[PDB]
Protein backbone atom coordinates (compact mmCIF):
# COMPACT_ATOMS: atom_id res chain seq x y z
CA UNK A 1 0.00 0.00 0.00
CA UNK A 2 3.12 2.13 -0.26
CA UNK A 3 3.06 2.13 -4.05
CA UNK A 4 -0.34 3.80 -4.04
CA UNK A 5 0.84 6.23 -1.38
CA UNK A 6 3.49 7.33 -3.84
CA UNK A 7 0.61 8.77 -5.83
CA UNK A 8 -0.46 11.27 -3.20
CA UNK A 9 3.07 11.15 -1.84
CA UNK A 10 3.80 13.89 -4.35
CA UNK A 11 1.30 15.99 -2.44
CA UNK A 12 3.45 15.47 0.64
CA UNK A 13 6.18 17.45 -1.09
CA UNK A 14 3.70 19.97 -2.46
CA UNK A 15 3.01 20.76 1.18
CA UNK A 16 5.99 23.08 0.94
CA UNK A 17 5.32 24.16 -2.63
CA UNK A 18 2.43 26.64 -2.79
CA UNK A 19 0.41 25.30 -5.70
CA UNK A 20 -3.19 25.62 -6.84
CA UNK A 21 -5.27 24.46 -3.90
CA UNK A 22 -7.51 23.08 -6.62
CA UNK A 23 -4.75 21.25 -8.46
CA UNK A 24 -3.28 19.87 -5.25
CA UNK A 25 -6.86 19.03 -4.33
CA UNK A 26 -7.16 17.02 -7.52
CA UNK A 27 -4.50 14.63 -6.25
CA UNK A 28 -6.24 14.57 -2.89
CA UNK A 29 -9.72 14.05 -4.29
CA UNK A 30 -8.09 11.34 -6.36
CA UNK A 31 -8.13 9.39 -3.12
CA UNK A 32 -11.71 8.25 -2.66
CA UNK A 33 -13.46 5.11 -1.40
CA UNK A 34 -13.71 4.10 -5.04
CA UNK A 35 -10.22 4.64 -6.39
CA UNK A 36 -7.97 4.68 -3.35
CA UNK A 37 -10.17 1.84 -2.16
CA UNK A 38 -9.44 -0.12 -5.32
CA UNK A 39 -5.73 0.55 -4.93
CA UNK A 40 -5.87 -1.09 -1.52
CA UNK A 41 -7.87 -3.88 -3.11
CA UNK A 42 -5.33 -4.40 -5.86
CA UNK A 43 -2.18 -3.54 -3.93
CA UNK A 44 -3.04 -6.63 -1.91
CA UNK A 45 -1.77 -8.88 -4.68
CA UNK A 46 0.77 -6.34 -5.86
CA UNK A 47 2.34 -6.55 -2.42
CA UNK A 48 1.90 -10.30 -2.44
CA UNK A 49 3.52 -10.48 -5.85
CA UNK A 50 6.75 -10.31 -3.88
CA UNK A 51 5.56 -12.27 -0.88
CA UNK A 52 8.42 -12.10 1.59
CA UNK A 53 10.24 -15.37 1.05
CA UNK A 54 10.83 -15.14 4.78
CA UNK B 1 -22.43 10.06 -18.24
CA UNK B 2 -19.81 8.57 -15.94
CA UNK B 3 -18.04 9.45 -12.71
CA UNK B 4 -16.17 12.73 -12.95
CA UNK B 5 -13.42 11.23 -10.83
CA UNK B 6 -12.61 8.87 -13.68
CA UNK B 7 -12.66 11.73 -16.17
CA UNK B 8 -10.64 13.90 -13.82
CA UNK B 9 -8.26 10.97 -13.51
CA UNK B 10 -6.90 12.15 -16.84
CA UNK B 11 -7.45 15.86 -16.35
CA UNK B 12 -5.56 15.49 -13.09
CA UNK B 13 -2.42 14.68 -15.05
CA UNK B 14 -2.83 18.18 -16.42
CA UNK B 15 -3.07 19.98 -13.10
CA UNK B 16 -0.20 17.91 -11.77
CA UNK B 17 1.98 18.88 -14.71
CA UNK B 18 0.85 22.43 -14.07
CA UNK B 19 1.72 22.49 -10.39
CA UNK B 20 4.94 20.66 -11.17
CA UNK B 21 5.84 23.81 -13.08
CA UNK B 22 7.00 25.17 -9.75
CA UNK B 23 10.13 23.04 -9.72
CA UNK B 24 9.87 22.54 -5.98
CA UNK B 25 7.97 19.29 -6.39
CA UNK B 26 10.40 16.72 -7.74
CA UNK B 27 8.55 15.57 -10.84
CA UNK B 28 9.85 12.18 -9.76
CA UNK B 29 6.97 11.77 -7.34
CA UNK B 30 4.61 13.82 -9.48
CA UNK B 31 5.37 11.56 -12.42
CA UNK B 32 5.15 8.53 -10.17
CA UNK B 33 1.57 9.57 -9.53
CA UNK B 34 1.00 9.48 -13.27
CA UNK B 35 2.23 5.91 -13.46
CA UNK B 36 -0.50 5.00 -11.00
CA UNK B 37 -3.02 7.47 -12.35
CA UNK B 38 -2.34 6.29 -15.88
CA UNK B 39 -2.10 2.74 -14.60
CA UNK B 40 -4.14 0.21 -16.54
CA UNK B 41 -4.94 -1.74 -13.40
CA UNK B 42 -7.09 1.21 -12.41
CA UNK B 43 -9.47 0.55 -15.28
CA UNK B 44 -9.05 -3.20 -15.09
CA UNK B 45 -9.92 -3.16 -11.41
CA UNK B 46 -12.36 -0.30 -11.78
CA UNK B 47 -14.21 -2.55 -14.20
CA UNK B 48 -14.77 -5.14 -11.50
CA UNK B 49 -15.79 -2.49 -9.00
CA UNK B 50 -18.58 -1.39 -11.31
CA UNK B 51 -19.49 -4.99 -12.02
CA UNK B 52 -19.83 -5.80 -8.34
CA UNK B 53 -21.56 -2.48 -7.72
Amino acid sequence: SDAVQRAKEVLEEISCYPENNDAKELKRILTQPHFMALLQTHDVVAHEVYSDEA
Amino acid sequence: GSLNLERDVQRILELMEHVQKTGEVNNAKLASLQQVLQSEFFGAVREVYETVY
